[PDB]
């Protein structure tokens, strides 16, 4: 509705105010009375399959598990690599950003002393042991796991894993129920799988959609990412060291180009009037 | 079953095969009968109806009304679905030794809560009646029962003792997650309502605007074991979802 | 102002004028039980409806029919209050005079053979009490209105419903009052198709061709016509101009001498206007442009007479050169366009696989009817019987209504039959929708709802009766004798009266009546649902159907509903809802004549809302002038908007109407949020009342209008000096100008003391008057259960403080006071019956005796010697009121009883206790017994004194009625004798009897005199036989359900106080539960001494959001101050002029407050007793949306010597220093809540169990168990307690063998487990093994 | 099965149609299979008749005098004592169902209200097994003679 409601609860409210205002009432109190059935429903759901989930073994021994990244894409980081891994348990020697500097004998619980050492180092990419990767028959072993949330120490033996995750998945379902690239901070502009290529005015443009816009900063882990489809234009080239408020891709939302890779003479082939093509001339500019 | 009224009750089932054996017995007399090809075959199409409608009413035809108009329940209408024998008797089942009462705030302890004097001795009725045979101080179970139901002084004497250092699960439906559940060391006060500590209100998602809560005690040595050394309020201090703890003041 | 006015006045804060009262309240059950009761022979409405629609009813044969003649309704038998005591439905017999006419074959019209006239009886129909309620089966019960779908044509749509395209799919929908339905729906693929009872789709050409409809005429119907000519060379097509609507020329379009559109072009509007101005119409087409249209008329050639072209075929250039060579120079052909005129009928007959009427109809009858073959009448009667039968089929007349309005037809009366017309008009309009032009319409639009109230529901079942009637009579009048027929025999009351018992009691509309509340009375009664016969379910009802429609605004308040899984299904009217003669809520208006507000109402229905543009009742009145502001802000087509002062058609009558009357009642409602006033409403209804009533100080003012309105309390029917009232009775002698000339005209008031609810609250009327003060005509005598001076006070109001106390109120929880449970401010009276039944077992009758084994003469103290216990007995929870013994059955001895019989000698006698006893935890005492016996078997003496005190208080009323009408009486029987000639000397010297024997004189007074000894004749044979009546019945034999052989009823009544975990709550939402009692020394006082008694928590008014709690806080302090400053200066009795002139000075305080009370017309006692009621603390009133603004309250809190901030500093009462900063404190209408807390409180350690599956019952009524739902299983697995688990699920249910040994080792101070096998799973193996399929166990 | 019965026993030569004789066998068939059957408990062809003769009778009393029919009142109809029709007015119960909706909503059938009058409450299975032990002992503080022969009697 256009007209607001310009009064508060200390001034009250008119009729017309009251009344126009009952509408997101009703419309809020109907939907935490019905949501709620559909959240109960899938919480059922969700602890009838993992009713066998139960702890049996120590170390399965498995091979490598996962790979572990933050979530710095899209635009700022959400949730760092301190928290996303804490708990959980190497399947790699993982190594520091100085070459051979292990501090893992490919298993270990990562409780907040390693969390510390891993954030002074450099390090962006751990591979852990996830509950997926497991090869325990029957079950799940229990470095596979990591350390229960509820203790803090690594999970012992007998406890029922998958009720506890049902559970957890299902308790909030109730409060649930509803053109151009700028960099922002200083780092270096790195692309990753780009197919470069020289435009007409000795910059650099892309001609792939598998490549991703990377800020590094000076320790050498990934800040930001960006998407930049094909067929862009990019006003930096790789490997500079920027800071941010610059517009630094440039393409045309509606206009997808079919740049050519290569430069030469372009002369019109196998492209015959009245079958395939039709004779179409602007009527403004000409060309 | 008779009624109290001089009525009775009975299951559709006692109908259902009324109707069976109603029809396989005409079936048997018309055989006999030599009737005509027509009359046999509407009657051993009957019996195929009437078996159908008793393994499932509503599922092959028209479902069976009773005098009431509603359909039949059949044998297969009372293990399936949310009314049937799994999930309604099998799962989650009535239970004993247990007692609801209003949710009421607390100076308490977080290990202890609030049980009202009236209600503990009905909860553990048996206990009292052991103990009590125990210090000799009634003859027979009778007695002690005269006793309980007199409310002397030496049945609180008892209790007093009979409750400490044995734990009593409290619940507050919806049970959400496994914080839902938690066990209290029992304290006695005179009133009516249960007394919470306001510290496990959160977890509980529990207000004191009319909440209800579901009282539990456990019997055997390992049931208070468990109890004391899994459910524990005390125990439970970081949510399972996450590490961050769960008895933050409101 | 009334008399009882001046007693007490309520100071109004509000501005704007009221220009119209508050209607009666219950009207919408009592105007729609009016049309179902009364006659009118001209009106279709009720019963002479109901007849009319069966009656007339012939035979088979036309031999015979019945004719109704009339009907009447005869007098109840048992009375309301009889009908409650004995248990029995308040009726009254259904007498139907009817008639009979004979008809015989051996005359053509032999119609006068024999006659029969004759009353007949069938069924009994349920009254209406004076309340608007019923008594069903000595129960009160209420029938709340139902809103439904309204019969007619609605349209509809769909909105991506179709994924694969993404189409709007329109449909039409015929929905008669009863009948068969009928649904049009189109298709993807842009076809009719049709639908009958939501069964299969059937192309529309069906139904088209079941109504005899050939295919040429129905394209002429659906279609227009396109002109052929060929002018022996070429093709000659006749344009019309308004046809070319932007398409692509296919040919170069020309005319008489010029050329305009190329081919392949675009046609801009200059064309088709340069076509107007120059007039051409012919114009030559090629054959390019005219294969690809259909035909619309088959075509022959007369040289052999066979089919050249069928209608609905495409022609080709073929079929042109064999249609120009055989002679067919005229040709028409149907207009198809993409954009205006789609050939979705073409299309559809090109789908249709039939070709005639017969083959349409043995289509509609394989539809409706598989399996059975077609047959050549069958179908057609089928046909006819669906939409063309006026007993199986009905439109009602707001059906047709509805309709012919949809269909822009002028006619408002009709007929509820279907007609082609009907149909065909309807698919005309669908097709126009799916065109583009016109709209599809609103379905939860108030416009297309209807309410149903129960007069309409109880003729609908008797409509039902009477055909179950017709059923049997058919064959009756066939079948039976011709000439010594009586209609009495041939007819049978059963299945009305049980039809209409089923409705009533057994219906889901009506439902037992809360009676907590004279509030919740009014809100259940003036009550509308979604559900029921024809309505929604919560399961089905979605999400279009809750929200608040913009037409709700002024019929249904958006406010009060039920806040569950039927959130949007139950709502209530608004104060000034009324109803249509259709059944539509209509709600009030004031007229506006050229910027002029004139007062003359008008009432505006949900549909002509919209047309007329309605300013809203925030607008200022410039002395009957025009507006303040030029720009106006007004209501229009369902939005908001700024209007001139000259647009304004209409305006609201009062700011009050939108809400409905229990969320009115709210004081300082604009402040509250919706979420919580929304809960504030629905617990204002659970109040329960308290054994003084306590006014509100801060009020709405239909506070007087509901508790006159509920009928709860004692209103004087006429005006008069009230001349002896008790704590029981009020009389009033009526003044001369409402005495008719005929009888005494003295009134009885006979008030009602403590009686059960049907929750179990006491009900009493205690007189409000004193003896010998003037009433008036509709003034309160007794205020009823929860009322004060005739004003609704649902709660009690004191001190509040705002503040955290140690954590008491930590999260809504209150901190309550010992004070309050001294003075008994929320102590109520509950009133329980509990019955004892004796019935015939064949071991042999039940007695009922104080002779009861083992058991000790204490227990026995309290029974007399027929062993009932005495009225007024206080008992406690386990003793007996009433000793029961049945015959016991023969029991087995095991050994060791046997031994202890002998070793003791006594010996068990043929005897069982089964007494009555108090179920436990419950004291109170014994109010009132009741004795109900057999007709035959023998009273016991306590039945003996019961009867005789009945007949005592029997006579005796009867006897002070007859003083009380004589009285009265004696101003006339005595004063024509007066007439002609006083004889004072003689008349009043002699006594009443030596008075009809004064002088004799003329013929005239000898006519006086016989005149009046016919009268005293009366006087003496009118009040013996009625004594005898009722000695008769009260010593008649009462009918009980067969088996039993007396009942004992005894009503128990507790008087119930304040505990910690009782539920309070306010009137704004805000509710809690009593945490603690606090000592009176304990809690903070300010530096008066006054200590608050109840302590709020302040953090949950920001969150919550409810404000306006703090404003009704603020005003209590300031009607609390006001009342301490009168009360201070009422104790020193300074001057009455003083008094009044304070009294004066704060009753004007507002800028432009309504009323203007001047004290100059009060005396001296008038203004001492204002004082006085008042001394207490002047009570407020606040409307809904005129309220008193914070300047209005700062004023008063100065005129009553209080801060203007509204907080002061209070001292701890513990450690007794101030408090860091001022606290809020002032006085709130707190609530008692029906949610208490010994009734919510229980415990079972073992018990009985159920039958089927072994486990404990539910319930605190049957002593059951808590139920361990799956949810905590989860939770335990979750944790890893096996053995709790184990437990849980063994040894606490279904273990038969494994919980009688852990009672036995739990006894023995053993608490080891021993498991076992479910009889839950028991059951589940012997179910499934009994179903087919093997289950077994693999033992190792 | 009426029909059947009736073909057979009816004649072309008795000179009438074969409805008139074929319809009173088969309301005869339909009248036995509703007494016999269309019951839990079945009740026996004399009494259901006496049942529907008192409906009849109380129909016939309703037309005229209005109100329900007195037992005592129906004596002069029935020509038998009153204590009859009450027996007779005994046993119209019929039964209901387990899965009846007590309540409002498809949460509590009739079945759950019915306790189980058949089991021994563990109380007095406690108590049964005090007083065991109690006769033990005090026969075991008796003579053996004594006790051997009040156990054995």
């Amino acid at each position: 509705i256009e007209t607001p409601i310009t009064a508060n609860f200390r001034e009250g409210l008119n009729v017309l105010q009251y009344f126009i205002s009952t509408h997101g009432a009703r419309k809020g109190l109907a939907d935490t009375a019905l949501k709620t059935a559909n959240s109960g429903y899938l919480t059922r759901r969700l602890v009838d399959v993992a009713q066998d989930l139960v702890v049996t073994e120590d170390d399965c021994g498995t091979h490598e598990g996962i790979m572990m990244t933050p979530v710095i894409e899209g635009g700022d980081v959400k949730e760092p690599l301190r928290d996303r891994v804490l708990g959980r348990v190497t399947a790699e020697d993982v190594l520091k950003p100085g070459t051979a500097d292990i501090l893992v004998p490919r298993n270990t619980l990562l409780h907040e002393q390693w969390c510390d050492l891993l954030e002074e180092n450099s390090v962006d990419a751990v591979k852990v042991r996830s509950v997926v990767s497991c090869d325990t028959d029957f079950g799940v072993c229990a470095h596979c796991y990591g350390r229960d949330l509820a203790r803090g120490h690594i999970i012992n033996k007998g406890e029922a894993i998958g009720v506890i995750a049902a559970q957890s998945i299902g308790e909030p379902g109730t409060q649930l129920t509803m053109s151009s690239i700028q960099v922002k901070n200083k780092g270096s502009i790195k692309l990753s799988n780009v197919k470069s290529v020289v435009n007409s005015s000795g910059k650099l443009v892309i001609t792939s959609r598998n490549t991703e816009l990377k800020l590094i900063d000076e320790f050498g882990r990934t800040k930001e990412s960006y998407k930049v489809p094909y067929g862009a234009v990019l006003a930096k080239g790789d490997g500079e060291q920027v800071a941010g408020g610059e517009t630094v891709a440039n393409w045309d939302p509606h206009t997808m180009p079919v740049i050519t890779e290569v430069s030469g003479f372009v002369r019109f082939t196998d492209m015959i009037d009245g079958q395939t093509i039709t004779r179409q001339t602007d009527e403004l500019t000409g060309l | 079953v008779p009624l109290d009224g001089g009525r009775f009750a009975t299951s559709d089932l006692n109908d259902l095969y009324r109707r069976v054996i109603n029809r396989n017995n005409r079936l048997k007399r018309l055989l006999d009968l030599a009737a005509p090809d027509i009359i046999v075959r509407n009657e051993k199409r009957m019996l195929q109806e009437a078996v159908d409608a008793l393994l499932d009413n509503g599922r092959r035809g028209r479902a069976i009304t009773g005098s009431n108009k509603r359909p039949l329940k059949s044998l297969a209408d009372m293990i399936k679905g949310k009314q049937g024998r799994f999930r309604q008797n099998l799962l989650g089942k009535r239970v004993d030794y247990s007692g609801r009462s209003v949710i009421t705030v607390g100076y308490l302890r977080l290990h202890q809560c609030g049980l009202p004097k009236k209600m503990a001795l009905e909860l553990f009725k048996p206990f009292i009646y052991g103990k009590l045979e125990l210090r000799g101080l009634a003859t027979t179970i009778k007695a002690a029962k005269k006793m309980v139901e007199r409310e002397e002084a030496v049945v609180w004497d008892i209790l007093d003792e009979v409750i400490r250092e044995h734990p009593v699960l409290l619940n507050r439906a919806p049970t959400l997650h496994r914080l839902g559940i938690q066990a209290f060391e029992p304290v006695l006060i005179e009133g009516k309502a249960i007394q919470l500590h306001p510290l496990v209100c959160a977890a509980y998602n529990a207000d004191f605007d009319g909440d209800q809560m579901a009282v539990h005690v456990p019997l055997t040595l390992e049931a208070q074991l468990e109890a004391r050394a899994l459910m524990m309020s005390t125990n439970n201090i970081l949510s399972p979802a996450n590490g961050e703890p769960i008895i933050v003041p409101s | 102002y009334s008399y009882t006015e001046k007693k007490r006045i309520r100071k109004d804060f509000g501005k704007r004028p009221q220009v119209l009262d508050v209607p009666y309240l219950l009207s919408i059950q009592l105007d729609s039980f009016q049309k179902f009761i009364e006659q009118d022979p001209e009106g279709q409405y009720g019963l002479e409806a109901a007849f009319r629609s069966v009656f007339p009813i012939q035979s088979y044969s036309g031999n015979s029919e019945l004719q109704y003649v009339s009907y009447r309704l005869g007098e109840p038998v048992f009375d309301v209050q009889e009908c409650q005591i004995r248990g029995v439905t308040y009726s009254a017999p259904l007498r139907v005079k009817l008639r009979l006419v004979i008809y015989e074959r051996e005359a053509p019209e032999g119609t006068v053979k024999d006659i029969k006239e004759q009353e007949v009886y069938m069924g009994e129909i349920p009254l209406m009490t004076d309340n608007g309620t019923f008594v069903i089966n000595g129960t009160e019960r209420v029938i709340v209105s139902q809103l439904h779908r309204s019969p007619g044509v609605f349209f509809d749509s769909d909105k991506g419903k179709t994924h694969s395209s993404g189409k709007v799919l329109y449909n039409a929908r015929i929905i008669p009052y009863r009948g068969s339905w009928l649904d049009f729906e189109f298709d993807p693929k842009d076809n009719l198709f049709v639908r009958i009872d939501r069964r299969r789709k059937l192309p529309a050409t069906i139904i088209l061709r079941a109504l005899n409809y050939t295919t040429e005429q129905i394209l002429d119907l659906f279609f227009e016509k396109v002109i052929f000519e060929i002018r022996d060379n070429k093709l000659q097509m006749e344009l019309v101009p308004e046809r070319l609507r932007g398409e692509t020329a296919s040919f170069d379009i020309e005319a008489n001498g010029k050329v305009y559109v190329e081919k392949g072009r675009r046609i801009t509007a200059r064309h088709i206007r340069q076509l107007e101005k120059d007039d051409v119409k012919l114009i030559e087409v090629p054959v390019e442009y005219i294969a690809g249209k259909v035909v619309a008329k088959d075509y022959i050639d007369e040289s052999t007479g066979e089919l050249i072209c069928a209608a609905n075929m495409e022609l080709s250039l073929d079929l042109l050169a064999k249609l120009s060579q055989s002679g067919h120079k005229r040709i028409e052909t149907l207009f198809t366009n993409d954009l205006d005129h789609g050939p979705y009928i073409s299309e559809t007959l090109r789908v249709d696989p039939t070709n005639d009427r017969l083959s349409a109809l043995v289509e509609i009858y394989r539809m409706m009817r598989p399996g059975e073959p077609p047959t050549r009448e069958a179908a057609e009667s089928l046909f006819e019987n669906l939409f063309f039968s006026e007993d199986r089929y009905d439109l009602s007349a707001v059906g047709r209504m509805k309709f012919n309005r949809s269909l822009l037809r002028e006619e408002i009366e009709g007929s509820g039959i279907l007609s082609k017309d009907d149909i065909i008009d309807v698919m005309k309009k669908l097709i126009d929708i799916r065109n583009g032009k016109g709209e599809v319409d609103d379905i939860d639009h108030l416009g297309n709802r209807r309410i149903r109230s129960v007069g309409e529901m109880a003729e609908n079942q008797f409509r039902v009766g009477l055909v179950r009637v017709e059923r049997a009579v058919k064959e009756r009048l066939s079948l039976g004798d011709l000439d010594t027929l009586m209609p009495q025999d041939m007819i049978n009351a059963k299945p009305i009266s049980a039809a209409v018992k089923e409705f009533f009691g057994s219906s889901q509309l009506s439902q037992f009546m809360v009676q907590n509340n004279p509030l919740s009375e009014i809100t259940h009664k003036r009550r509308i649902s979604a559900l029921g016969p024809g309505g929604l379910t919560r399961e089905r009802a979605g999400f279009e159907v809750r929200d608040v429609h913009p037409t709700h605004y002024g019929r249904v308040c958006p406010i009060e509903t039920p806040e569950g899984p039927n959130i949007g299904l139950i709502n209530s009217l608004s104060v000034y809802a009324q109803t249509n003669e259709y059944g539509f809520l209509e709600t009030p208006y004031r007229k506006v004549t050229d910027g002029v507000v004139t007062d003359e109402i008008h009432y505006l229905s949900a549909i002509e809302e919209g047309n007329y543009v309605i300013a809203q009742a925030n607008s200022n009145l410039d002395e009957e002038g025009h507006f303040v502001e030029d720009l106006v802000t007004c209501r229009s087509k369902g939005e908001s908007s700024l209007f001139s002062r000259d647009q304004v058609d209409y305006m609201d009558v009062s700011t009050q109407q939108v809400v409905s009357v229990g969320a009115s009642l709210i004081p300082f409602l604009e402040h509250d949020d919706a979420n919580r006033a929304l809960m504030g409403a629905n617990m204002q209804r659970q109040a329960v009342p308290t054994l003084r009533a306590d006014k509100p100080l801060v009020g709405t003012g239909m506070e007087r209008a509901v508790a006159v309105d509920s009928g709860v309390t004692a209103v004087a029917k006429r005006g008069g000096v009230v001349q002896y009232v008790d704590a029981s009775r009020i009389v009033i002698k009526v003044n001369e100008d409402e005495m008719y000339p005929g009888e005494a005209g003295i009134d009885i008031y006979n008030l009602t003391k403590y009686t059960r609810s049907n929750q179990n609250t006491c009900i009493n009327q205690m007189p409000c008057v004193s003896l010998g003060e003037p009433v008036e005509r509709g003034d309160v005598l007794a205020d009823g259960p929860s009322t004060d001076l005739g004003e609704l006070a649902l709660g009690q109001n004191m001190r509040v403080a705002f503040m955290p106390w140690n954590g008491y109120n930590f999260e809504d929880s209150i901190l309550v006071s010992e004070r309050v449970v001294q003075e008994d401010r929320f102590t109520t009276i509950h009133i329980q019956e509990l019955a004892c039944v004796s019935r015939d077992t064949k071991l042999g009758p039940e007695e009922i005796t104080a002779d009861i084994p083992n058991v000790g003469e204490a227990a026995l103290s309290k029974l007399d010697e027929s062993g009932i216990v005495y009225i007024g007995a206080e008992v406690t929870g386990g003793d007996i009121l009433v000793g029961k013994v049945t015959p016991k059955g023969e029991t087995q001895l095991t050994p060791e009883e046997k031994l202890l019989r002998a070793i003791f000698g006594e010996k068990a006698s043929d005897v069982k206790d089964s007494s009555l006893r108090v179920p436990n935890g419950v004291s109170g005492t014994v109010i009132d017994v009741q004795v109900f016996t057999r007709d035959g078997v023998e009273k016991d003496k306590r039945a003996l004194e019961i009867e005789e005190m009945q007949l005592k208080q029997a006579k005796k009323d009867l006897s002070e009625e007859l003083q009380i009408l004589e009285a009265g009486l004696f101003s006339r029987i005595r004063a024509v004798l007066v007439a002609g000639g006083v004889e004072a000397e003689k008349l009043d010297k002699l006594p009443r009897d030596r008075w009809l024997e004064l002088g004799l004189t003329d013929e005239e007074k000898q006519n006086q005199l016989e005149q009046l000894a016919e009268q005293y004749d009366e006087l003496k044979h009118e009040f013996e036989k009625k004594l005898e009546a009722k000695r008769r019945k009260i010593t008649q034999g009462d009918d009980l359900a067969p088996g039993v052989l007396k009942i004992v009823k005894v009503y128990l009544a507790v008087k119930r106080r304040i505990q910690p975990g009782d539920k309070m709550a306010g009137r704004h939402g805000n509710k809690g539960v009593i945490s603690k009692i606090n000592p009176i020394e304990d809690m903070p006082y300010d530096e008066n001494g006054t200590p608050v008694d109840i302590v709020l928590n302040p953090l949950g008014v920001p969150s919550r959001m409810n404000i306006g709690q703090i404003l009704e806080t603020h005003l209590g302090m300031a009607a609390k101050g006001i009342g301490d400053k009168i009360n201070a200066m009422l104790k020193q009795q300074q001057e009455v002029a003083k008094l009044r002139e304070f009294i004066q000075r704060a009753y004007d305080l507002g800028a432009d407050v309504r009323q203007k009370v001047d004290l100059s017309t009060f005396s001296d006692e008038e203004v001492m007793r204002l004082a006085e009621n008042l001394r207490k603390g002047m009570p407020i009133a606040t409307p809904v949306f005129d309220g008193a603004k914070e300047a209005e309250i700062k004023e008063l809190l100065k005129l009553g010597d209080l801060p203007t901030s509204g907080q002061i500093r209070l001292y701890d009462g513990r450690t007794g220093e101030q408090f860091e900063r001022p606290v809020t404190v002032g006085y709130m209408y707190m609530l008692k809540l029906n949610h208490l807390v010994d009734d919510k409180m229980h415990a079972r350690s073992t018990g009985s169990y159920s039958l089927v599956t072994q486990q404990p019952l539910g319930g605190k009524a049957q002593f059951g168990g808590q139920r361990f739902g799956e949810m905590e299983v989860w939770a335990l697995e979750a944790y890893g307690a096996a053995y709790t688990l184990q437990e849980m699920l063994t040894v606490k249910s279904d273990d038969v063998n494994g919980r009688t040994k852990m009672y036995k080792n739990i006894v023995d101070g053993n608490h080891q487990m021993e498991p076992g096998m479910p009889e839950s799973f028991n059951v589940l193996l012997k179910e499934i093994r009994s179903l087919g399929i093997n289950i077994e166990l693999e033992d190792e | 099965i009426g029909l059947m019965k009736a073909v057979d026993k009816f004649e072309y030569r008795r000179g009438y149609k074969f409805s008139t004789y074929a319809t009173w066998w088969i309301r005869q068939a339909i009248t036995r299979s509703i007494a016999d059957q269309a019951r839990t408990i079945r009740i026996p062809v004399h009494m259901i008749e006496t049942i529907n003769k008192l409906n009849r009778i109380s129909r016939q009393m309703l037309q005229e005098m209005g109100r329900e029919p007195t037992p005592e009142e129906l004596a002069e109809r029935m020509l038998m004592p009153e204590d009859k029709i009450r027996k007779v007015l005994k046993i119209a119960k019929e039964p209901i169902s387990m899965e009846t909706p007590i309540g409002d909503d498809e949460d509590s059938h009739l079945g759950d209200f019915i306790e189980d009058t058949t089991l021994e409450l563990p109380l007095d299975s406690a108590t049964t097994e005090s007083l065991r032990a109690a006769t033990h002992d005090v026969l075991a503080g008796l003579t053996a003679r004594e006790a051997k022969v009040l156990r054995m009697r």
